[PDB]
DNA sequence: TGCGAAATTCCATGACA
DNA sequence: ATTGTCATGGAATTTCGCA
DNA sequence: TGCGAAATTCCATGACA
DNA sequence: ATTGTCATGGAATTTCGCA
């Protein structure tokens, strides 16, 4: 108020108003004579309703908004009073979007053994046939071998009654599955722990981490498509099929098919490898052992120039998973708890639960 | 010669009809030759329609060499060599009224019998669900001649379910007792 | 068949095969023995069916075909015989996706003008409120200065009545727009003929060619949402509200609002200019001339390293714009008549309609 | 003292009743002072009202530090007082039975009455339609004190439409004759 | 001990809602 | 309490056939 | 003729279905 | 017969205030 900008006018120094510029009054008000024209000085007191009727034109940012109030005023560190009241406008933090990339993303090893992590999902729904809408989907974590379930509904109860199937042949230790109804559910809890196979979850609404799985969802629709070109979608007597190509065909990176990897040996498929034919038994699965550890293994890309990566205490907004039409796409700051890794966190939202998120459902909290 | 292999020859044989299970009769038998891994399937019957239906799931993961079977009729219908053809799979059969596998494969037959009739006993009815934890038993069960699970020889690793206990298999005085009771 | 096969058996060297291999007969076919091992050398007149059965396991590319084939088989360039089949099968051709990006963007000339060209689109559906469930959005390429009209529909007739409203105050040379069904109509068209308006169309399903009113979309949902926060979504009362804080935001880049720009002079709204308080209305105009001339414009950013521009004659593939389930994404290969402008093409299609249609929205055809 | 700009002043009036036209009876004319650039709107009627609801619309394009009227009940009310005092918007009036504004605009809103009974003869109801094309005369016509348009003024370019036609705007004979048969 | 061509490996691109 | 993946087909690089 | 801090400019990031 | 755009907020760079 008056008190700061008396000693100004009478010509005595203070610290952030440069003193070789003629402050003065006029029309009742401070001014001051700047390079780009004549500005009014407001009191401090003043300063916050000022910054705030600026940035509630339109809600805009730093430069925006400072290019409004320059219009009339001047004073010492504008942007900081500027960034200030960015800091804490609720509307701009949950609505504005993020100008900061995800961190480079983790290359998981690969399981070391057949039946040491399934990843399963569904695709669907698919159009109708015989009666059937869904597949489920199981992508043995090693080996990439898949197997194909028709199903009526993404249940549990049809989830339950495939892997009864397919675990007749060999029980994983571990499930891997993004946060559907069917996986998520106590009875498909139950149904894990009666056989010891341990549940895992995908941090929710990041399919990146079912990947596994969701490439191999690409290769069935994109060999389905092919087998149906100019017949109508009758996908249902074609799951065999498909399961059967796949598991049998290359991975040219690899120079395996998953079927190879699983077995250490071709079927009676077409073009079976019959390099080991003299080979014991015995010393078959000697060189699949050994081929299996050597497999070319992927490593994390260089971070792109302007990544974030997360840090216990920082603030930080999860995005809402399914925003209805003109609502904020992000939740209200919560603050980081745990570093799990780089890519994942736990975070304490404002209600406060502890939920288990990927950073690319983040963002940093701008402004501090 | 060359060394037998896993997928060289599939032993299937029918086993039933039995007390009905979900509206179900009988069970195909597969037997891998090499590794004495077992793959069992529920049939409403043993007609070459149900023989085909199975092993179109079966042979949508692996596909024998040959295929060996008695003269059942299932079998030996056309449709069924038809079928066997088309996958480029040859069909054998034993002489009628003479059969023949391996050692390895009537022992893994014998057990599977066994294993069936001991649960089968205050649950005749309940055996459809309890297929998969058979399969289990028996793909995880050690092999006296060779040194190595079913399970081990097909896929090259230990499995996540040992079955530890080499179990009696042989029927307790109330079984025999409460067996002769459903029959007379 | 024979022939060729024969002069190999008994010593005599022919061109392909090399020599210092040991080439041979056994079970009534030729064989040779290759570092991999024993392989079958099928007469050339049986290698098409091959190649073709080994394709269509799973309809696998080069080395995936490649490695199923080699299994069994050697002759001389394999791969060219693998390659040739690729690229005369139509369900790989019009199923499998691009792996070469499009060329970089261009940064086509602001208008010199306001007036020269308006761009116009449409918003929703968005929750009713008063009846009202679309806006149309109408930028000012020059400017960037935006009328906004609530709408029950995006029709013809609804846009038509807007523009009149619009037009009251001046007619543009260009009306740029989207394939939308309000816009491309005859009524429309006859419309804008009636008062000497040239209609230009984006190439279809290429909404960056509406970029610069997409992107004022974009501030307008934003700024609704900030201002609808807590509230039920009553975006109708909004609009004239949104519309004026926008045409007055400053963008930073540029330094000007869009209203500024349009008109040389902010009105009477919070924080305006006052730095040509003192000059004519003459010396205004002929600053604002000079402003308008100097704006900054971006320039084409460099090529992706994998990127393909179009060549006359080519034979490229139209993206499906709504594929079916389980459907192909590319329509058949089609011919490039002339290249426009490197981001824009001319295609006769098998039908053959000439179209006019977005790099984006094609791909080279693979293997020639 | 500080030149002349566009958006100083706006001069607003009513002229009507008129024939109904799609329901319509008035038009709310808005001229700016500096350009002569005018806006056009229709009302129903010449109600505070009708005149929030069109300045509404022409104030989410541009606001006006001074309106100027007359002592119309519509430019006195308190409502549409309390309207300006929220837009930041100084309201000014003429002393009553003593109009007054500029020759500029004088002259201006001359043309638009006689333009607009030039329009309404042969069709005195469909001068609704019209507005759009009678604004786009009026702010495209030559001013002879200024060397230009109220379009060049306030945009500073040409338009895509320039109105070189100096037009008639006298009433000929024939149109003279026939609007003394809708009266008399 | 080096050439031209073939084979193999590399790797950006895009798609699993 | 968890985490991207991998077929694809031009281009780059390596290996082959020969001398 | 050079320092520390403030101001300004740069520009990757993401979103307009 | 056509064609991306531009608000945003940290970081990089330039300019200011002073000497
Ligand atoms: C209702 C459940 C629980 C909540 O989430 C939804 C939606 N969802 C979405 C995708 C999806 O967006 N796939 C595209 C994709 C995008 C990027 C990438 F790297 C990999 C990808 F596969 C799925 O795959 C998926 O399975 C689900 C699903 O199951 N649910
Ligand atoms: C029925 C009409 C005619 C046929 O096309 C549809 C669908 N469509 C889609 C988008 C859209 O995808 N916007 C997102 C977006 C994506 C990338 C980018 F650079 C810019 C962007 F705005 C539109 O904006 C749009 O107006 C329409 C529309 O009008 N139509
Ligand atoms: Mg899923
Ligand atoms: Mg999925
Ligand atoms: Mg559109
Ligand atoms: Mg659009
Ligand atoms: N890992
Ligand atoms: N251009
Ligand atoms: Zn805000
Ligand atoms: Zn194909």
């Amino acid at each position: 108020l008056d008190a700061e900008l008396d000693q100004l006018l009478q010509g005595h120094y203070i610290k952030g108003y440069p003193k070789q510029y003629t402050y003065f009054l006029e029309d009742g008000k401070v001014k001051v004579s700047r390079p780009e024209g004549v500005k009014i000085i407001p009191p401090q007191s003043d300063r916050q309703k000022i910054v705030l009727q600026a940035h509630n034109l339109a809600h805009t940012g730093r430069e925006a908004t400072l290019l409004k109030i320059a219009n009339l005023y001047w004073w010492p560190n504008m942007r900081k009073d500027v960034v200030k009241q960015l800091g804490r406008c609720q509307q701009c933090l949950i609505t504005n979007a993020s100008n900061k990339a995800s961190g480079p993303i983790l290359r998981p090893d690969r399981p070391q053994k057949p039946f040491d992590k399934f990843f399963i999902d569904y695709i669907g729904p698919l159009p109708p046939s015989q009666g059937y809408l869904y597949v489920l989907v199981v992508v043995d974590g090693m080996t990439g071998f898949t197997w194909l379930y028709p199903t009526k509904a993404p249940s549990t109860s049809a989830t339950v009654k495939s892997l009864n199937v397919l675990t007749s042949i060999a029980i994983p230790k571990v499930i891997h599955s993004d946060q559907g109804a069917a996986f998520t559910s106590s009875t498909f809890a139950e149904w894990a722990k009666e056989r010891g196979i341990h549940l895992e979850f995908s941090t929710p609404y990041h399919p990146q981490s079912s990947g596994k799985v969701e490439r191999k969802n690409s290769d069935i629709k994109r060999l389905l498509t092919k087998l149906l070109v100019g017949r109508p979608t009758k996908w249902y007597d074609l799951l065999p099929v498909v399961q059967l190509a796949l598991n049998n065909t290359y991975s040219p990176v690899l120079k395996y098919t998953p079927h190879q990897l699983l077995f250490g040996i071709d079927s009676n498929t077409p073009f079976a490898n019959q390099d080991t034919l003299d080979l014991t038994r015995e010393e078959e699965l000697s060189l699949l052992q050994e081929i299996r550890t050597s497999l070319y293994h992927p490593s994390t890309p260089p971070a792109s120039s302007r990544s974030w990566s997360p840090v216990v205490g920082q603030l930080v907004q999860e995005r809402v998973a399914r925003p209805a039409s003109l609502r904020p796409r992000w939740h209200k700051p919560s603050t980081v708890l745990k570093v799990l890794n780089p890519r994942t966190v736990v975070i304490l939202d404002h209600l406060g639960n502890n939920r288990t998120v990927s950073i690319d459902n983040l963002k940093p909290t701008s402004h501090q | 010669d060359r060394p037998q292999k896993p997928f060289d020859k599939f032993f299937i044989d029918y086993i039933g009809p039995l007390p009905p299970s979900q509206g179900y009769l009988y069970v195909l038998v597969v037997v891998d030759g090499m590794t004495g891994f077992t793959w069992l399937y529920p049939t409403k019957a043993p007609s070459t329609s149900a023989t085909v239906k199975s092993l179109n799931v079966l042979t949508s993961i692996a596909i024998p060499k040959v295929i060996h079977s008695d003269q059942g009729a299932a079998f030996t219908s056309s449709t069924f060599a038809e079928w066997a053809k088309e996958r480029g799979i040859h069909l054998e059969f034993s002489t009628p009224y003479h059969p023949q596998s391996s050692g390895k494969v009537e022992r893994k037959n014998s057990d599977i019998k066994r294993l069936l009739t001991k649960l089968l006993v205050g649950r005749p009815t309940k055996w459809y669900d309890l297929l998969p934890v058979v399969q289990l038993a028996l793909n995880n069960t050690y092999s006296p001649v060779l040194k190595y699970t079913p399970h081990q020889l097909l896929f090259g690793i230990d499995s996540n379910t040992p079955f530890a206990n080499q179990d009696t298999l042989d029927l307790t005085r109330e079984e025999e007792l409460s067996l002769l009771q459903e029959i007379r």
